[PDB]
């Protein structure tokens, strides 16, 4: 087999930038290489056959170069709905293999999250179970601290942390943290708040509510 | 114009049997190469087999002798036949229109196929109420497999859903959230409503969700 | 009385694409095999169903020489029962095929610094080949269902690609010549028989 | 001309890994395919599968897919037979045949290889006068030579001198898991008071060399 | 697939007599248009490798000597031996090439038919250094006899032995056509000294009745 090699594994840029996107191969397939644009959610695309040739329908922006072992993907003039993973695929040889992909983020202005807590709802605490939900809605830079206090204790092991992919207007994120506790442990405390440290806040936010 | 739609996907038991089909237009199937591409949940992407325009077949060595792909000319159509599922064949498997065994230049939506002994369970929905822009939304919790889809009031609010990637939790199920942003001044004279479907076990819910 | 002339075709300066390959009549001569077996400049030397040492006390009413130049990685297509794009669209040996089949690298002769594109193969066609058949076709491939009318475009794609053969790619993509060789009996008059 | 140069007997317990070699040479070996045959003591030729060293071009018995690797180093003319783990009914004689392509004789033989594949350690032979006893001019008299491992032994009579009327059997398996031979002489009736016979017996694997005189 | 019989099993032919051995096949084992059928024989002599006689069931290889032929076409063939020689004691193997796998027969084990010969029985009482091991040893020798058939039976204290016996043969000797062989008869030390009489009973072709070889132990 023959293993490419993507370079970097992942890269943010402002819109209007260029980017440059690097694949190694293990050997020489002499342009028998070819990219593809894989946006979140669905089916990659074609962009670049022959490491020089451009797919129909795909704007000159998008440029691929290189031969031989090395191989670039050059994408200038950057959008936000250029936010996508970038494969390559050798067919020189059998079997084909591809790149493990580079994560091609969009950059922006710092936003500062907006957080709500929502309690566990009725229905669901008669079942013997509650979960308490934090949400940070659209923010950037995806990086942020959430911590759960209950009566000022700082709780860990219980919570489980998803966020979205960026948004194809604003490029913003959105995170959920969701702290799952049993129905006696629920009762067993009053005040329930959700800590949020982000760089768009001068000082964390706490929300809270009491049970 | 070119459409490539899969079909076929589900949960299966280790060791079952699954065939995926693809129906193909806009090209001529016994004309063509066509390729099957699999990409495990959150990974990169893997070739599984090929089918030359004159109808030789190759495999690769990690499903040889378990796969096999075919065609039907006269129902267009690419056929993918899976027996001796493993865990790890757990993908989301690509139709893909192949130029001369070279590259994939048209591509399906894709397919999921989860193998896995766990049993299919529907999910539960509850509210996510609002406290006086507001935001609410609702909580899918303790379904499997994937995919579960969300929509709030039909598809009348679309603006501000956010539906937030499954998580697995240590039970083996997915959990799952989606939450909108809403002006205060709506509260309860304007209804909503999340539409929450899970296929595999036919779950149609919908829920109401009011502040408290 | 006159020697086959196994060396036009071994030794030509010249090799033919394998979707347009050469095939030389060899009748009414005497043939020394001796001369290629022994060799040493062969990596390939695959025979079914005959051996070589035994032809050269052998009658044959027929022989063909074909010869082709392919990829290194191709050279395992060219042997009965095989699958692939060379086989298939190219060239095809039956799955009783009776004769030898010879491979040796030519990165030298066939090969320059910026690539040799002058070898072609078939890269579509809509059925495979029957064993011994010669497409040379350059028509438009029809891969959808509106007429081509002789023009590239959207599903109308150049039935024929061209080899990168660059003397610094590795040896599965270095060139290779091939000459297969094929042995016939009519039951007609022999007139290919070794040496005596 | 093609020759064909074996591996050395080979000597294993069961579960044990072995990989023996064949190594080809001379005009024509590019036109050569290498298979390997088996014979287990006393039965037929059996064959196993076939490789062309310039491709690695493998084809397996179907009573033996599985059970042996086959593989060649067209580097250095040398086609190999491997197993993963030795059982006992693995003791035989491998073969190696090479023929100038497939479909055709195997014109070529090397000499075989030896493997035995047992539970049984190295051990020294005990060897045992077999006494004359009284006639008719002809007397017989002999060597046992038991319980030994692995083959083989070289018995003599009178340090190579005595070969006329020799008769070495062949060994026998015992059922503990070694071998016993025995080795006798035809001499004249008269010879026994004046001629002074003796065997010799050497046993190169566990080092023993033993001569025992064969008195009345 | 293609299963190869031959028959017979063992063949005895005097020097300079024909000797004839046949290979059955399930199947044809034609290849092409090439009408060949691709049969090939094999000579196994005791003790050396295989070595090819006669290819495609008729053309025999350079060096074989002109009394071997190749005959026959389909499923039938045979290998005929003109002049019999003593060089030619060995077992004759027929395989098809036609394809993948091949087969071998189960092979024809070939003699010199010479004329019977009686054997001369010795019987060898064990001796007293093995004695001190704890075993006893008896050794019953069949010297050059034909044909390689015989019978030989322990009788210890006229009571017949079973399981406790290994016999050895040698090869057929290249002069006189003759076989030796030998039982051995192991038992304990224990069991050797509850018994007296210890019988090698010998019964062959060249025998008018059977011949009986035995002793007394320590006397
Ligand atoms: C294609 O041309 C090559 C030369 O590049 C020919 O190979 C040559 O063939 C001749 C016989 O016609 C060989 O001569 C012989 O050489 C040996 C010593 O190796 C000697 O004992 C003999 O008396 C005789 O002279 C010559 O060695 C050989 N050269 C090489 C480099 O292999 C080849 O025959 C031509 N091809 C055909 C199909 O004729």
């Amino acid at each position: 087999e023959i293993v490419l090699t993507q370079s970097p594994g992942t890269l943010s840029l402002s819109p209007g930038e260029r980017a440059t996107l690097s694949c190694r191969a293990s050997q020489s397939v002499s342009s028998y290489l070819a990219w593809y644009q894989q946006k979140p959610g669905q089916a990659p695309r074609l962009l670049i056959y022959g490491a020089s040739s451009r797919a129909t329908g795909i704007p000159d922006r998008f440029s691929g170069s290189g031969s031989g072992t090395d191989f670039t993907l050059t994408i200038s003039r950057l959008e936000p709905e250029d936010f996508a993973v970038y494969y390559c695929q050798q067919y020189g040889s059998s079997p084909r293999t591809f790149g493990q992909g580079t994560k091609l983020e969009i950059k922006r202005t710092v936003a500062a999250p907006s957080v709500f807590i929502f309690p566990p709802s009725d229905e669901q605490l008669k079942s013997g179970t509650a979960s308490v939900v934090c949400l940070l809605n659209n923010f950037y830079p995806r990086e942020a601290k959430v911590q759960w206090k209950v009566d000022n204790a700082l709780q860990s092991g219980n919570s489980q942390e998803s966020v979205t992919e960026q948004d194809s207007k604003d490029s913003t994120y959105s995170l959920s943290s969701t702290l799952t506790l049993s129905k006696a442990d629920y009762e067993k405390h009053k005040v329930y708040a959700c800590e949020v440290t982000h760089q768009g806040l001068s000082s964390p936010v706490t929300k809270s509510f009491n049970r | 114009q070119v459409q490539l739609v899969e079909s076929g996907g589900g949960l299966i038991q280790p060791g079952g049997s699954l065939r995926l089909s693809c129906a193909a237009s806009g090209f001529t199937v016994s004309s063509n190469y066509m390729s099957w591409v699999r990409q495990a949940p959150g990974k990169g992407l893997e070739w599984v087999s090929v089918i030359y325009s004159g109808g030789s077949t190759f495999y690769a060595d990690s499903v040889k002798g378990r796969f096999t792909i075919s065609r039907d000319n006269s129902k267009s159509t690419l056929y993918l036949q899976m027996n001796s599922l493993r865990v790890e064949d757990t993908a989301v498997y690509y139709c893909a229109r192949d130029f001369g065994d070279f590259y994939f230049d048209y591509w399906g939506q894709g397919t999921l196929v989860t193998v896995s002994s766990a049993s299919t369970k529907g999910p539960s929905v509850f509210p996510l109420a609002p406290s006086s822009t507001a935001a609410l939304g609702c909580l899918v919790k303790d379904y499997f497999p994937e995919p579960v889809t969300v929509s709030w009031n039909s598809g009348a609010l679309t603006s501000g859903v956010h539906t937030f990637p499954a998580v697995l939790q240590s039970s083996g199920l997915y959990s799952l959230s989606s939450v909108v942003t809403v002006p205060s001044s709506s509260l309860g004279t304007q209804t909503y409503i999340c539409n929450v479907n899970h296929k595999p076990s036919n779950t149609k819910v919908d829920k109401k969700v009011e502040p408290k | 009385t006159n020697l086959c002339p196994f060396g036009e075709v071994f030794n030509a300066t010249r090799f033919a694409s394998v979707y347009a390959w050469n095939r030389k009549r060899i009748s009414n001569c005497v043939a020394d095999y001796s001369v290629l077996y022994n060799s040493a400049s062969f990596s390939t030397f695959k025979c079914y169903g005959v051996s070589p040492t035994k032809l050269n006390d052998l009658c044959f009413t027929n022989v063909y020489a074909d010869s082709f130049v392919i990829r290194g990685d191709e050279v395992r297509q060219i042997a009965p029962g095989q699958t692939g794009k060379i086989a298939d669209y190219n060239y095809k040996l039956p799955d009783d095929f009776t004769g030898c089949v010879i491979a040796w690298n030519s990165n030298n002769l066939d090969s320059k610094v910026g690539g040799n594109y002058n070898y072609l193969y078939r890269l579509f066609r809509k059925s495979n080949l029957k064993p011994f058949e010669r497409d040379i076709s350059t028509e438009i491939y029809q891969a959808g269902s509106t007429p081509c009318n002789g023009v590239e475009g959207f599903n109308c794609y150049f039935p024929l690609q061209s080899y990168g053969f660059q003397p610094t790619n590795g040896v599965g993509y270095q060139p290779y010549r091939v000459v297969v060789l094929s042995f016939e009996l009519l039951h007609a008059p022999a007139t290919v028989c070794g040496p005596k | 001309e093609v020759q064909l140069v074996q591996s050395g007997a080979e000597v294993k317990k069961p579960g044990e890994s072995l990989k023996i070699s064949c190594k080809g040479s001379g005009y024509s070996f590019i036109t050569y395919w290498i298979g390997w045959v088996r014979q287990m003591p006393g039965k037929g030729l059996e064959w196993m599968g076939i490789i062309y060293p310039g491709d690695s071009d493998t084809r397996y018995s179907p009573s033996f897919q599985g059970q042996v690797t086959i593989s060649a180093d067209k580097s250095i003319n040398t086609a190999y037979l491997q197993w993963s783990s030795l059982k006992a009914s693995d003791t035989a004689m491998y073969y190696c045949a090479g023929s100038s392509g497939i479909s055709t004789p195997m014109d070529v033989w090397g000499r075989g290889t030896t493997v035995t594949v047992s539970s049984a350690s190295t051990k020294g032979p005990s060897v045992f006068p077999l006494a004359p006893s009284s006639s008719g001019g002809t007397a017989a008299l002999g060597c046992l030579v038991k319980d030994y491992f692995p083959e083989p032994v070289t018995v003599s009579w009178n340090s190579g001198a005595l070969t006329s009327g020799v008769h070495t059997f062949p060994a026998v398996l015992q059922s503990s898991g070694l071998y016993s031979l025995s080795s006798v002489v035809t001499v004249p009736s008269s010879s026994l008071g004046t001629q002074t016979y003796i065997c010799n017996v050497n046993h190169k694997p566990s080092n023993t060399k033993v001569d025992k005189k064969v008195e009345p």
